[PDB]
Protein backbone atom coordinates (compact mmCIF):
# COMPACT_ATOMS: atom_id res chain seq x y z
CA UNK A 1 0.00 0.00 0.00
CA UNK A 2 2.83 2.16 0.78
CA UNK A 3 4.55 1.70 -2.49
CA UNK A 4 1.23 1.97 -4.46
CA UNK A 5 0.62 6.01 -3.42
CA UNK A 6 3.36 7.24 -5.19
CA UNK A 7 2.68 5.33 -8.49
CA UNK A 8 -0.67 7.14 -8.28
CA UNK A 9 0.71 10.72 -7.43
CA UNK A 10 3.09 10.01 -10.30
CA UNK A 11 0.01 8.93 -12.85
CA UNK A 12 -1.76 12.03 -11.96
CA UNK A 13 0.82 14.52 -13.90
CA UNK A 14 -0.64 12.49 -17.17
CA UNK A 15 -4.29 12.90 -16.07
CA UNK A 16 -4.22 16.26 -15.27
CA UNK A 17 -1.65 17.32 -18.10
CA UNK A 18 -2.76 15.10 -21.16
CA UNK A 19 -6.61 14.81 -20.57
CA UNK A 20 -7.60 17.48 -17.71
CA UNK A 21 -9.44 14.94 -15.59
CA UNK A 22 -9.56 14.12 -11.93
CA UNK A 23 -8.14 10.97 -11.37
CA UNK A 24 -9.83 9.49 -8.66
CA UNK A 25 -13.55 9.92 -10.04
CA UNK A 26 -11.59 10.17 -13.82
CA UNK A 27 -14.61 13.06 -14.25
CA UNK A 28 -13.15 16.58 -16.36
CA UNK A 29 -11.58 18.88 -14.42
CA UNK A 30 -13.75 21.77 -13.67
CA UNK A 31 -12.29 25.12 -14.96
CA UNK A 32 -11.88 23.99 -18.86
CA UNK A 33 -7.92 23.84 -18.19
CA UNK A 34 -5.49 23.86 -20.92
CA UNK A 35 -4.95 20.20 -21.44
CA UNK A 36 -2.90 18.56 -24.28
CA UNK A 37 -5.75 17.35 -26.27
CA UNK A 38 -7.07 20.65 -26.90
CA UNK A 39 -4.98 20.94 -29.94
CA UNK A 40 -6.44 21.08 -33.28
CA UNK A 41 -3.16 18.72 -34.44
CA UNK A 42 -5.54 15.53 -35.20
CA UNK A 43 -4.83 12.49 -36.91
CA UNK A 44 -8.14 10.70 -37.27
CA UNK A 45 -7.88 6.62 -37.63
CA UNK A 46 -10.11 5.47 -40.54
CA UNK A 47 -10.53 2.08 -40.82
CA UNK A 48 -8.09 2.38 -43.30
CA UNK A 49 -5.23 3.94 -41.52
CA UNK A 50 -6.09 1.77 -38.80
CA UNK A 51 -4.03 -1.16 -38.71
CA UNK A 52 -0.32 0.91 -40.03
CA UNK A 53 0.55 2.91 -36.64
CA UNK A 54 3.98 4.59 -38.18
CA UNK A 55 2.12 6.27 -40.97
CA UNK A 56 -0.16 7.71 -38.02
CA UNK A 57 2.66 8.80 -36.17
CA UNK A 58 4.50 10.71 -38.99
CA UNK A 59 1.15 12.15 -40.13
CA UNK A 60 0.89 13.77 -36.34
CA UNK A 61 4.66 15.17 -36.64
CA UNK A 62 3.66 16.63 -40.14
CA UNK A 63 1.17 19.05 -38.55
CA UNK A 64 3.65 19.82 -35.91
CA UNK A 65 5.99 20.74 -38.12
CA UNK A 66 3.25 23.07 -40.28
CA UNK A 67 2.51 24.84 -37.39
CA UNK A 68 6.32 25.53 -37.53
CA UNK A 69 7.83 23.91 -34.00
CA UNK A 70 9.84 20.71 -34.10
CA UNK A 71 8.76 17.98 -32.17
CA UNK A 72 11.07 15.93 -29.89
CA UNK A 73 8.89 13.51 -28.35
CA UNK A 74 6.22 10.80 -28.49
CA UNK A 75 3.58 9.16 -25.79
CA UNK A 76 1.99 5.77 -26.62
CA UNK A 77 -0.77 3.89 -25.58
CA UNK A 78 0.74 0.51 -24.04
CA UNK A 79 -1.92 -1.51 -26.83
CA UNK A 80 -1.25 1.33 -29.49
CA UNK A 81 2.92 0.19 -28.90
CA UNK A 82 2.03 -3.37 -29.34
CA UNK A 83 0.35 -2.61 -32.98
CA UNK A 84 3.37 -0.58 -33.80
CA UNK A 85 6.00 -3.02 -32.85
CA UNK A 86 4.11 -5.76 -34.42
CA UNK A 87 3.24 -4.32 -37.60
CA UNK A 88 3.90 -6.25 -40.49
CA UNK A 89 5.20 -5.55 -43.89
CA UNK A 90 2.20 -5.29 -46.24
CA UNK A 91 3.82 -8.25 -48.71
CA UNK A 92 6.83 -10.04 -47.27
CA UNK A 93 5.00 -10.10 -44.27
CA UNK A 94 8.16 -9.67 -41.94
CA UNK A 95 7.99 -7.12 -38.78
CA UNK A 96 9.19 -3.56 -39.70
CA UNK A 97 10.51 -2.85 -36.18
CA UNK A 98 11.89 -5.52 -34.58
CA UNK A 99 13.65 -3.52 -31.96
CA UNK A 100 10.61 -2.69 -30.54
CA UNK A 101 10.50 -6.12 -29.20
CA UNK A 102 6.38 -6.20 -27.87
CA UNK A 103 6.25 -2.79 -27.66
CA UNK A 104 6.11 -1.89 -23.81
CA UNK A 105 9.25 0.02 -22.93
CA UNK A 106 9.70 1.99 -26.47
CA UNK A 107 12.46 4.44 -25.54
CA UNK A 108 13.02 5.73 -28.64
CA UNK A 109 10.91 5.84 -32.80
CA UNK A 110 11.50 7.40 -35.41
CA UNK A 111 14.26 10.54 -34.55
CA UNK A 112 12.12 11.20 -31.73
CA UNK A 113 12.13 10.22 -27.56
CA UNK A 114 9.48 8.20 -26.48
CA UNK A 115 7.34 6.82 -23.52
CA UNK A 116 4.17 4.69 -23.43
CA UNK A 117 1.41 4.24 -20.57
CA UNK A 118 -2.22 3.03 -20.44
CA UNK A 119 -2.03 6.94 -18.84
CA UNK A 120 -1.99 8.64 -22.70
CA UNK A 121 -5.49 6.41 -23.60
CA UNK A 122 -6.96 8.16 -19.96
CA UNK A 123 -6.24 4.76 -18.04
CA UNK A 124 -8.91 2.55 -16.72
CA UNK A 125 -9.35 5.73 -15.24
CA UNK A 126 -10.99 7.78 -17.70
CA UNK A 127 -13.54 5.13 -18.37
CA UNK A 128 -15.09 4.79 -14.51
CA UNK A 129 -18.55 3.21 -15.10
CA UNK A 130 -20.49 5.50 -13.57
CA UNK A 131 -18.55 8.98 -13.50
CA UNK A 132 -15.38 8.82 -15.71
CA UNK A 133 -15.38 11.25 -18.78
CA UNK A 134 -15.45 8.93 -21.67
CA UNK A 135 -17.71 5.82 -20.13
CA UNK A 136 -20.09 7.03 -23.11
CA UNK A 137 -18.32 8.45 -25.77
CA UNK A 138 -14.32 7.91 -25.98
CA UNK A 139 -11.93 9.97 -27.98
CA UNK A 140 -9.67 7.38 -28.31
CA UNK A 141 -6.53 8.63 -28.03
CA UNK A 142 -3.91 6.72 -29.58
CA UNK A 143 -0.49 8.53 -29.35
CA UNK A 144 0.37 11.98 -28.87
CA UNK A 145 3.08 13.56 -30.76
CA UNK A 146 4.84 16.93 -29.64
CA UNK A 147 7.48 19.51 -28.58
CA UNK A 148 7.19 18.15 -24.94
CA UNK A 149 9.44 21.14 -23.85
CA UNK A 150 6.44 23.78 -24.41
CA UNK A 151 4.74 21.78 -21.67
CA UNK A 152 6.46 23.08 -18.34
CA UNK A 153 5.92 21.51 -15.06
CA UNK A 154 7.44 20.96 -11.31
CA UNK A 155 7.15 19.72 -8.11
CA UNK A 156 5.99 23.16 -6.18
CA UNK A 157 5.56 21.12 -3.00
CA UNK A 158 5.43 17.47 -1.57
CA UNK A 159 4.20 15.80 1.56
CA UNK A 160 5.72 12.43 1.98
CA UNK A 161 3.72 9.38 3.10
CA UNK A 162 2.56 9.69 6.66
CA UNK A 163 -0.23 7.98 9.18
CA UNK A 164 -3.42 10.00 10.20
CA UNK A 165 -4.82 8.47 13.70
CA UNK A 166 -7.22 11.19 14.70
CA UNK A 167 -10.31 12.92 13.09
CA UNK A 168 -12.39 12.34 9.92
CA UNK A 169 -10.13 12.37 7.03
CA UNK A 170 -11.98 11.63 4.13
CA UNK A 171 -15.64 11.46 4.97
CA UNK A 172 -16.20 7.93 6.29
CA UNK A 173 -16.24 8.36 9.87
CA UNK A 174 -13.94 9.18 12.99
CA UNK A 175 -11.03 6.91 12.91
CA UNK A 176 -10.96 6.57 17.25
CA UNK A 177 -14.40 6.13 16.37
CA UNK A 178 -14.16 3.02 13.93
CA UNK A 179 -11.05 1.62 15.38
CA UNK A 180 -9.28 2.58 11.88
CA UNK A 181 -6.33 4.32 10.52
CA UNK A 182 -5.03 6.27 6.97
CA UNK A 183 -1.75 7.10 5.26
CA UNK A 184 -2.08 9.99 3.39
CA UNK A 185 0.49 11.46 0.31
CA UNK A 186 0.36 14.63 -1.60
CA UNK A 187 2.57 16.44 -4.60
CA UNK A 188 1.39 19.98 -5.61
CA UNK A 189 2.40 20.46 -9.36
CA UNK A 190 2.33 23.68 -11.57
CA UNK A 191 1.36 22.64 -14.81
CA UNK A 192 1.90 25.18 -18.31
CA UNK A 193 1.09 24.58 -22.36
CA UNK A 194 3.15 27.82 -23.88
CA UNK A 195 1.17 26.58 -27.28
CA UNK A 196 -1.62 24.05 -28.23
CA UNK A 197 0.14 23.99 -31.75
CA UNK A 198 3.05 22.61 -30.22
CA UNK A 199 1.27 19.24 -29.47
CA UNK A 200 -0.73 16.96 -32.21
CA UNK A 201 -2.62 13.77 -30.85
CA UNK A 202 -3.62 10.40 -32.79
CA UNK A 203 -7.28 9.50 -31.63
CA UNK A 204 -10.34 6.75 -33.50
CA UNK A 205 -13.77 8.52 -33.10
CA UNK B 1 -13.16 -46.62 9.03
CA UNK B 2 -9.88 -45.81 8.08
CA UNK B 3 -8.35 -42.16 9.73
CA UNK B 4 -7.85 -39.91 6.99
CA UNK B 5 -6.37 -35.66 6.82
CA UNK B 6 -10.27 -34.83 6.38
CA UNK B 7 -11.06 -35.21 9.72
CA UNK B 8 -8.55 -32.87 10.87
CA UNK B 9 -9.62 -29.79 8.64
CA UNK B 10 -6.34 -28.81 8.59
CA UNK B 11 -5.24 -24.42 7.75
CA UNK B 12 -3.43 -23.81 4.29
CA UNK B 13 0.11 -22.21 4.10
CA UNK B 14 -0.01 -18.93 3.75
CA UNK B 15 3.09 -18.02 0.98
CA UNK B 16 5.69 -14.62 1.68
CA UNK B 17 5.13 -11.70 -1.02
CA UNK B 18 2.08 -10.27 -2.89
CA UNK B 19 1.61 -10.91 -6.80
CA UNK B 20 0.43 -7.63 -8.65
CA UNK B 21 0.09 -6.63 -11.86
CA UNK B 22 2.21 -3.61 -13.00
CA UNK B 23 0.63 0.01 -13.24
CA UNK B 24 1.30 2.36 -16.38
CA UNK B 25 4.02 4.86 -15.52
CA UNK B 26 3.91 9.16 -16.09
CA UNK B 27 5.03 9.52 -19.85
CA UNK B 28 4.88 13.91 -18.75
CA UNK B 29 7.73 13.11 -16.43
CA UNK B 30 9.85 11.29 -19.02
CA UNK B 31 9.29 13.19 -21.81
CA UNK B 32 9.40 16.97 -20.36
CA UNK B 33 12.18 17.66 -17.77
CA UNK B 34 10.72 18.98 -14.35
CA UNK B 35 11.59 22.85 -13.63
CA UNK B 36 12.44 23.97 -9.94
CA UNK B 37 9.32 26.62 -9.00
CA UNK B 38 8.48 28.09 -6.02
CA UNK B 39 4.88 27.17 -5.13
CA UNK B 40 2.08 29.97 -7.05
CA UNK B 41 1.10 30.24 -10.58
CA UNK B 42 4.03 30.63 -13.08
CA UNK B 43 4.33 33.67 -16.26
CA UNK B 44 6.02 32.89 -19.41
CA UNK B 45 6.70 35.47 -22.41
CA UNK B 46 5.81 34.19 -25.39
CA UNK B 47 6.78 35.85 -29.08
CA UNK B 48 2.89 36.42 -30.52
CA UNK B 49 4.19 37.89 -33.95
CA UNK B 50 7.50 38.68 -35.86
CA UNK B 51 8.05 42.22 -37.68
CA UNK C 1 -6.25 6.40 -7.21
CA UNK C 2 -4.90 10.25 -6.96
CA UNK C 3 -7.89 12.92 -6.62
CA UNK C 4 -7.46 16.73 -7.90
CA UNK C 5 -8.32 19.42 -4.91
CA UNK C 6 -8.85 22.51 -4.55
CA UNK C 7 -7.29 25.26 -1.81
CA UNK C 8 -10.14 23.59 0.77
CA UNK C 9 -11.89 21.48 -1.14
CA UNK C 10 -12.55 18.12 0.87
CA UNK C 11 -9.96 15.42 0.55
CA UNK C 12 -11.55 11.58 -0.23
CA UNK C 13 -10.38 8.49 0.01
CA UNK C 14 -9.34 5.40 -2.46
CA UNK C 15 -7.66 2.30 -1.10
CA UNK C 16 -5.87 -1.01 -2.65
CA UNK C 17 -8.07 -3.94 -2.66
CA UNK C 18 -7.01 -7.96 -2.35
CA UNK C 19 -7.97 -11.11 -2.74
CA UNK C 20 -6.10 -14.44 -1.76
CA UNK C 21 -6.33 -17.72 -4.35
CA UNK C 22 -5.35 -20.91 -3.25
CA UNK C 23 -3.20 -24.25 -4.59
CA UNK C 24 -4.98 -27.88 -4.94
CA UNK C 25 -2.10 -31.34 -3.80
CA UNK C 26 -2.34 -33.68 -6.36
CA UNK C 27 0.11 -37.31 -5.77
CA UNK C 28 0.43 -39.50 -8.73
CA UNK C 29 1.88 -43.21 -8.89
CA UNK C 30 3.53 -45.72 -10.97
CA UNK C 31 2.88 -48.98 -10.55
CA UNK C 32 4.91 -51.83 -12.94
CA UNK C 33 4.28 -55.80 -12.54
CA UNK C 34 6.17 -58.38 -13.63
CA UNK C 35 6.94 -62.15 -13.23
CA UNK C 36 10.05 -63.71 -10.89
CA UNK C 37 11.60 -65.12 -14.68
CA UNK C 38 11.99 -61.80 -15.98
CA UNK C 39 14.50 -60.64 -13.08
CA UNK C 40 16.31 -63.94 -13.69
CA UNK C 41 16.30 -63.23 -17.49
CA UNK C 42 17.32 -59.40 -17.65
CA UNK C 43 20.27 -60.14 -14.95
CA UNK C 44 21.46 -63.29 -16.39
CA UNK C 45 21.47 -61.69 -19.79
CA UNK C 46 22.39 -58.36 -19.29
CA UNK C 47 18.86 -57.33 -20.95
CA UNK C 48 18.61 -53.71 -19.47
CA UNK C 49 15.00 -54.28 -19.15
CA UNK C 50 14.75 -53.83 -15.84
CA UNK C 51 16.55 -50.44 -15.86
CA UNK C 52 14.34 -49.08 -18.85
CA UNK D 1 2.52 -20.13 -36.45
CA UNK D 2 4.48 -17.07 -35.64
CA UNK D 3 1.84 -14.51 -35.91
CA UNK D 4 -0.41 -16.68 -33.96
CA UNK D 5 2.23 -16.75 -31.48
CA UNK D 6 2.11 -12.84 -31.26
CA UNK D 7 -1.96 -12.57 -31.36
CA UNK D 8 -1.36 -14.53 -28.34
CA UNK D 9 1.36 -12.29 -26.79
CA UNK D 10 -1.18 -9.18 -27.44
CA UNK D 11 -3.64 -10.53 -25.05
CA UNK D 12 -1.82 -11.04 -22.11
CA UNK D 13 -0.03 -7.89 -22.46
CA UNK D 14 -3.60 -6.09 -22.40
CA UNK D 15 -4.70 -7.97 -19.15
CA UNK D 16 -1.18 -5.88 -17.85
CA UNK D 17 0.88 -8.54 -17.45
CA UNK D 18 4.35 -9.31 -19.12
CA UNK D 19 4.60 -13.21 -20.87
CA UNK D 20 8.02 -14.70 -20.22
CA UNK D 21 7.69 -18.48 -21.45
CA UNK D 22 5.98 -20.06 -24.44
CA UNK D 23 4.97 -24.00 -24.55
CA UNK D 24 4.22 -25.51 -27.85
CA UNK D 25 2.79 -28.94 -29.03
CA UNK D 26 5.85 -30.84 -31.22
CA UNK D 27 3.53 -30.69 -34.48
CA UNK D 28 2.87 -26.90 -33.76
CA UNK D 29 6.50 -26.40 -33.31
CA UNK D 30 6.91 -27.87 -36.65
CA UNK D 31 5.30 -25.91 -38.61
CA UNK D 32 6.51 -22.73 -37.06
CA UNK D 33 10.32 -24.38 -37.48
CA UNK D 34 9.25 -24.78 -41.49
CA UNK D 35 7.76 -21.94 -42.18
CA UNK D 36 8.23 -20.21 -45.56
CA UNK D 37 8.75 -16.88 -46.47
CA UNK D 38 5.52 -15.33 -48.62
CA UNK D 39 7.07 -14.37 -51.52
CA UNK D 40 11.22 -15.89 -51.67
CA UNK D 41 9.85 -19.57 -50.31
CA UNK D 42 13.02 -19.82 -48.00
CA UNK D 43 12.35 -20.52 -44.63
CA UNK D 44 11.86 -18.15 -41.59
CA UNK D 45 13.73 -19.44 -38.90
CA UNK D 46 15.88 -22.13 -40.00
CA UNK D 47 17.81 -21.92 -36.94
CA UNK D 48 14.89 -23.74 -35.23
CA UNK D 49 15.79 -27.00 -37.54
CA UNK D 50 12.91 -29.91 -37.21
CA UNK D 51 11.17 -27.42 -34.03
CA UNK D 52 11.78 -30.58 -31.45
Amino acid sequence: MADLSGVALGRALDLIGIHGINPLTGAALAGTPPKIIDTTNVVELTTETLGLPDQAIEAAVGLVLDDSISPNGLALDNSFAFKLATQRHPTTGQKLYPELGFGTDISGFMSLGAAVSDTVRGGPEAVTPSTGAYRTTNPNIKAVVGDFSAFRWGVQANIPLTLIEYGDPDGSGDLQRKNELAIRAEVVYGVGILSTDAFAVVRDA
Amino acid sequence: AVLKTSSFQLPRHLVPGVWQKAQGQSVLARLSNAEPQEFGEQQYMTLTAPP
Amino acid sequence: RGEVVGESAEKSESTATFAPVTSLVRKVQVTQRFSQEVKWADESRQLGVLQT
